[PDB]
């Protein structure tokens, strides 16, 4: 093994689906839910943008149309439901296309000695603690009186949750439902099982009439002006890679991470779009940190293994420029 | 100031006389090996070994129903090599002096001011002008498995037809309906590499032409609906062709699960509701016995429909066969246990 | 010896060659007239002993291999190419050709000439017609096969009809800006490849299909078209492709 | 005779249609179905992809618009479902060109030779084998609960069969369904037929509301690099050139098969796309052993052949190297 193959490339061993928003009554949560749906909004701004002076002295006191989205609940219903899934998938048979042979058997001699040394408990019970502080609620979190979320695996259904307990800083690994769906979850990772399928409902309260945030479409210039929320089968809702870029706020062992103390996402090179500091330039990149796992066949810690592991859950592209 | 343009066309490391000199001797060794054009082979498919085109010069008919080469507005002929290797003349060709003219309009012409480079930079050119004024043009001999080959009759016999495209009636198209309001389309597939291969020089300096759009008026396309109605389900086994139907009077035992596997296997997976559904009217009904000789629905004996009608039925004469009071409830309570 | 005509209803053909020298979509008629006599000679020797008059196409559905742009145009696909051989036969990645394809729903009436023209003929052409191409696409499943004299017993359909007295009274010096000029004026005619011509001497060629043939080179003539309702049909004989041979002409006409 | 002739070219035995995709609940998944329609989507994302230092240290934090399609299930049903079709041509008929007449005739008589030694049987068991364990589902076979396939032939319905069952790597010569089958395979490969059709009807539970995976169309366009999924009158679907690969993936008697021991599809040198190494190279390619087997009429062992008929069942331009 002198280089990485140059048609290298990994799946996702969790695929998420997009949520739906249902709206009901905390008292009678478990009797009924009602759709909810995405209104059309115009508003009347001024020119509150910043300008140079000689536009400003001409243009100051103009008005300016606008056109917008927005999604409220009724003035009945305080609690917001999300329903969505995931479908877990073992690691080993998941990578997607490879040229070199001897790189597929030395990945998979380094898989199965992962799983002999940790057995992919801290990343299930990280992903399951991400799952269980309702992090995918994102701007819908503020604000909220209680919330809670219920796990369903097959027709198996757990007692629920109390996000609002759970901090977003710290992970526990001594809850017991949390380290039960842990093990089937790391069984799954493992290559014990085969398939996974887990369902998630979430009851958020806030308050009557008050605001939801699905997620906003992204638009080019050819696309018409203005904002644009999704829809999904006509009610609102949240694009899927919008909740797994929370579910996989798990990185904590990145460099300078007792000055800043807080999780990230676990990207390529370790940026952090909340706070705008890359973490893993190149000393702790992915691609550094797998062309010593590989081709010098070197030792690491366990954490840029935890790393490096986690990275392979995502997937991507690792290809090479035609060496 | 070609002679700028001359060291611009070469990318290397020697100094400036050796990089003037490498184009000069390109030139007088690649010559020879290009040809002009106007139906050359290899744009079909760069594998064919050689170089094979026509080069045809008619005149223009003008009456004939149809169009063809020499009979478009074209005015350029093609210049091709066999080799990509051998393409700086059709680069050479392609230069741009001073003002606004190309070099072949100081070419054919012998304007003293292109002489000026040409004869100050080296003494070459008056053999270089003859060889590409007066130019070896194409019979195309031989032919291999890549070029199209088809039979067309010809009287009591056969003729084979080999097919060769046409580059300048292919850039005339190209440009004029650039220059249109025509529907068109683009059709950009073709990679820089495999146009250099192509050999010619008007598909290198056009690689993704514009080609007429032909297609049939705009209510025709496939789309969701249409293939989402279609039309309603017919037997493919006849009644009349059978043994032992008694022209509408099924007696052998036989034939149940020949009839409920014909039910099961034809409309599974068609299921419409009563909206969608088709109506078993009486004419459709009544037209049966009439056709088969009967004026009254025979005692002990119904009509049953081989096709269900909730799964996609028709209300055709050739939907139904009379049953037994018993085999009728039998192939109903069969076919609502298969569905249902 | 008696004459009728015979009518093969909704014909599905997919990944038919959709590509010409200038033209994209409807294939050339050629294709269809080849279909025809390889179908007559498929049947001959199956001792049918019978022959093709005239072919008419009616059009139902069609659709083009690719997508429709934001802005409207038509962009087209390709499948991933395989082993070209030649050279590079090992590479892993092969060139890529000009082409086009295309998905028609498709209906034909043949005139036909031979003794006892009878439901045996149909089902002769029924069981030998699932094994030949149309242009080149693979025939997929077909309505049915029937035996019809008149124009009352036709399928709701568009006619492909030669035009071109359109194409000859337009205004242009040459043809070609004739053909862009009755286009321009005419939203409805569209250009289809009629036929071939010669630009080359007959004579014997080495490297052939077939080495005993007389062999010449041809390239694809251009026309006009335009496409009408069944019911707008005047005679059942207007609408029918025939061959045509001449000195160094290779065409198909309407007459 | 000396060499391959000027001009050869075969067809393909095995044709196969556009599969659609449509969706339905398990339990009544045989009384009705619902269309399956592609959606298009937007993303920003980061640029993930390696760089150069300085490219790298510039473009480290910027933002990433980028375009795509997804095709997904409703939250009403959880089974996906593909019907498709094949139909069969004889081998012997199947060739379209061969200006040599010797040539064919030494083609038709080694055919004629194989038949009567064989008869077709062990590629027609392969390919229905192909067939019962649902390869053609690709990406669509991973993370599925119950498979489920179904083969008509003309108008006899022959039992369903269990994908998660059989084995991907190995191959069953004991089933009394696949010998069936493959018994009017190979008798229409053999020509006692005219030809065969095949309808075939696959169910694969998923899960409500999860992912479906359609072929990705290969287009080129200015300002335009999204990626686009194959639509087939408005539903998703599958090229019949991916079913096609499928189900040609009956090739274990490469050299080196028993360190690898994994079946490829059927190429002139043996080269798949997923290894990026032929695994016939120069001595057991197609092109040398028709060679011995028709110019030097060596005869060879039974897994030549049954390499060489594959390669023929499969069509391609067999002619010699073209001379200018």
């Amino acid at each position: 093994l002198k280089s990485r193959p140059e048609n290298l490339s990994f799946a996702r061993c969790l695929n998420t689906t997009e949520a739906k928003f249902w709206q009901t009554d905390f008292l009678k949560r478990h009797t009924f839910k009602l759709p909810l749906l995405i209104t059309d909004k115009a508003v009347l701004a001024s020119k509150g943008h910043e300008m140079p002076p000689d536009k400003l002295e001409k243009e100051i006191m103009d008005p300016n149309p606008q056109k917008s989205q927005s999604c409220t609940l009724s003035t009945e219903c305080d609690t917001l439901r999300i329903d969505f899934g995931i479908k877990v998938l073992p690691v080993k048979e998941s990578m997607y296309s490879c040229s070199d042979y001897n790189y597929r058997t030395a990945i998979y001699q380094k898989i199965d000695e992962y799983i002999a040394e940790d057995g992919f408990l801290t990343l299930a019970k990280r992903y399951v603690n991400n799952i269980a502080n309702a992090r995918f609620l994102w701007r819908n979190r503020k604000g909220a009186e209680i919330i809670e979320t219920i796990v369903t695996i097959e027709d198996k259904e757990y007692p629920s949750f109390n996000s609002k307990s759970f901090n977003l800083d710290t992970f526990v690994e001594d809850n017991a439902t949390i380290n039960e769906i842990a093990q089937q979850i790391a069984d799954t990772f493992a290559g014990k099982r085969e398939y996974l399928n887990i369902y998630v409902t979430c009851f958020v309260k806030i308050g009557c009439a008050m605001e939801v945030y699905p997620s906003q479409e992204m638009t080019f210039d050819d696309d018409d002006k203005g904002k644009k929320l999704f829809k999904f089968e006509g009610s609102a809702g949240m694009h899927s890679q919008k909740i797994n870029n929370a579910l996989r706020t798990i990185d904590t062992w990145y460099p300078d991470y007792t000055t800043y103390e807080f999780p990230i996402p676990v990207e390529n090179y370790g940026a952090a779009r909340s706070i705008g500091i890359p973490f893993r330039p190149d000393t702790k990149s992915f691609y550094k940190l797998i062309d010593r796992m590989i081709l010098k066949n070197e030792d690491l810690p366990i954490e840029d293994k935890h790393y490096v592991m986690a990275i392979l859950i995502r997937g991507g592209m690792f290809s090479k420029k035609q060496e | 100031m070609l002679r700028n343009k001359i060291l611009a066309a070469i990318s290397q490391k020697i100094p400036e006389e050796q990089k003037i000199n490498k184009y000069i001797e390109g030139l007088f060794q690649s010559i020879d090996k290009n040809h002009l054009a106007t139906h050359v082979a290899k744009f079909t498919e760069t594998n064919s070994p050689g170089n094979i085109g026509a080069y045809d010069i008619l005149s223009s008919d003008m009456n004939c129903g149809y169009l063809d080469t020499a009979n478009a507005g074209w005015k350029e002929p093609d210049i091709v090599t066999n080799d990509a290797k051998y393409k700086r003349p059709q680069g050479f060709v392609a230069m741009e002096m001073s003002d606004g003219r190309t070099v072949m309009e100081h070419l054919q012409e012998d304007s003293a001011e292109l002489r000026h480079e040409m004869e100050e930079l080296t003494d070459k050119y008056d053999e270089i002008r003859d060889g590409i004024l007066n130019m070896p043009s194409m019979q195309p001999y031989r032919t291999n498995q890549f070029i199209k080959q088809v039979f067309f009759p010809v009287g009591g016999s056969y003729h084979l037809l080999s097919i060769l495209p046409s580059t300048v009636l292919n850039y005339e198209v190209s440009d004029r309906l650039y220059r249109s309001k025509i529907p068109k389309i683009r059709l950009r597939l073709l990679s820089s590499n495999a146009a250099s291969t192509t050999g010619s020089r008007l598909v290198s300096k056009n690689k993704w032409p514009l080609v007429f759009q032909a297609l049939p008026p705009k209510f025709l396309e496939k789309n969701l609906a249409k293939a989402l109605d279609k039309e309603y389900l017919l037997p493919d086994i006849n009644i009349d062709e059978l043994e032992g139907v008694d022209n509408g009077c099924l007696i052998d035992e036989a034939l149940l699960p020949l009839i409920i596997d014909e039910g099961k296997r034809k409309g599974e997976g068609n299921y419409r509701p009563r909206h969608l559904r088709d109506e078993r009217k009486e004419e459709t009904v009544q037209a049966f016995l009439d056709k088969y000789g009967y004026c009254n629905i025979p005692v002990g004996y119904e009509v049953h429909h081989i096709v269900p009608l909730s799964q996609g039925g028709a209300d055709s004469i050739k939907n139904m066969i009379m049953l037994s009071i018993e085999h009728h409830e039998r192939v109903t309570e069969a076919h609502a246990s298969y569905f249902k | 010896m008696m004459k009728g005509y015979i009518l093969l209803e909704k014909v599905n053909i997919e990944n038919a060659n959709a590509f010409n020298n200038i033209i994209v979509g409807i294939p050339a008629i050629t294709s269809f007239l080849g279909f025809a006599r390889a179908l007559e000679r498929k049947l001959n020797a199956k001792e049918i002993a019978i022959r093709i008059n005239g072919v008419g196409l009616e059009f139902h559905e069609y659709e083009l291999k690719g997508y429709k742009n934001k802005r409207g145009q038509y962009v087209t696909s390709c499948p991933l190419p395989g082993s070209i051989p030649g050279q590079n036969e090992k590479k892993l990645d092969a060139h890529i050709m000009n082409q086009a394809y295309i998905d028609l729903n498709m209906s034909f009436l043949l005139e036909v000439e031979g003794p006892h023209v009878d439901m045996s003929t149909c089902k002769s052409i029924k069981s030998t017609m699932e094994t030949l191409r149309i242009a080149g696409g693979i025939i997929r499943n077909y309505k049915k096969i029937r035996l019809i004299d008149t124009l009352a017993d036709i399928p709701y359909g568009y006619f492909l009809t030669l035009r071109q007295d359109n194409l000859n009274d337009a205004a242009g010096d040459d043809m070609l800006d004739k053909m862009i000029h009755a286009l321009q004026q005419e939203d409805t005619l569209v250009p289809i490849a009629v036929g071939f011509k010669a630009l080359s001497e007959v004579g014997h060629v080495e490297g052939q299909r077939d080495p005993e043939k007389d062999h010449c080179f041809v390239e694809s003539i251009f026309s006009l078209g335009g496409f009408e309702c069944s019911k707008i049909l005047e005679d059942i004989n207007s609408c029918l492709w025939r061959y045509k041979t001449e000195e160094g002409l290779y065409l198909c006409t309407i007459i």
